[PDB]
């Protein structure tokens, strides 16, 4: 088992995937207005993360680098897309694709998630393969809570 | 301040705009 407490990714990829959660817990309720700060706050843990990794790259083999980096920008691609269904849901407040425009949202917020446990693997191989990881389900368990 | 960093800040600067 893998030794977490002085894991800067690993934390960083659970506050992610919290944010995402608490979007999804209060988007019902939301008024349009409200839309912008709970994808921010998703985007800020983003920049944490990715802040976490860029400290980590020069450390290993350029191959992990590469590859790592590869699911960086990825992540970036999503919230890209997360931002592009906000504001389609804003625009729809007022008329009968609100929902639809709602469910896109959570879809491109759980795909966000889903990517950056991902990055959280292709890390822990990078490192686990580059004698950089230090030996000793609550990451799955977020996502669970968020797959229903 | 790589590229990742750079583009993720481009996209962060959008959404502070719009509240």
């Amino acid at each position: 088992n893998l030794d977490r407490t002085d894991d800067l990714v690993y934390l960083n990829v659970m506050e992610l995937v919290r944010a995402v959660l608490e979007l999804k817990n209060e988007l019902s309720q939301l008024p349009p207005e409200g839309y912008v700060v709970v994808v921010k706050n998703v985007g800020l843990t983003l920049r944490k993360l990715i802040g976490s990794v860029d400290d980590l790259l020069p450390s290993l083999p350029s191959s992990s680098r590469t590859e790592i980096e590869g699911t960086q920008k990825l992540l970036n691609k999503d919230l890209a897309e997360l931002i592009n269904k906000m504001r389609l849901a804003q625009q729809n407040a007022v008329t009968s694709l609100s929902e639809e425009a709602k469910r896109q949202m959570l879809t491109a917020s759980h795909t966000l998630a889903v990517d950056a446990k991902n990055l959280l693997d292709a890390v822990d191989q990078a490192k686990v393969l580059a004698n950089l990881a230090h030996g000793g389900e609550e990451l799955d368990a977020l996502l669970e809570e968020l797959e229903r | 301040k790589t590229s990742a960093a750079a583009q993720l800040d481009e996209l962060m600067a959008h959404l502070t705009e719009m509240q």
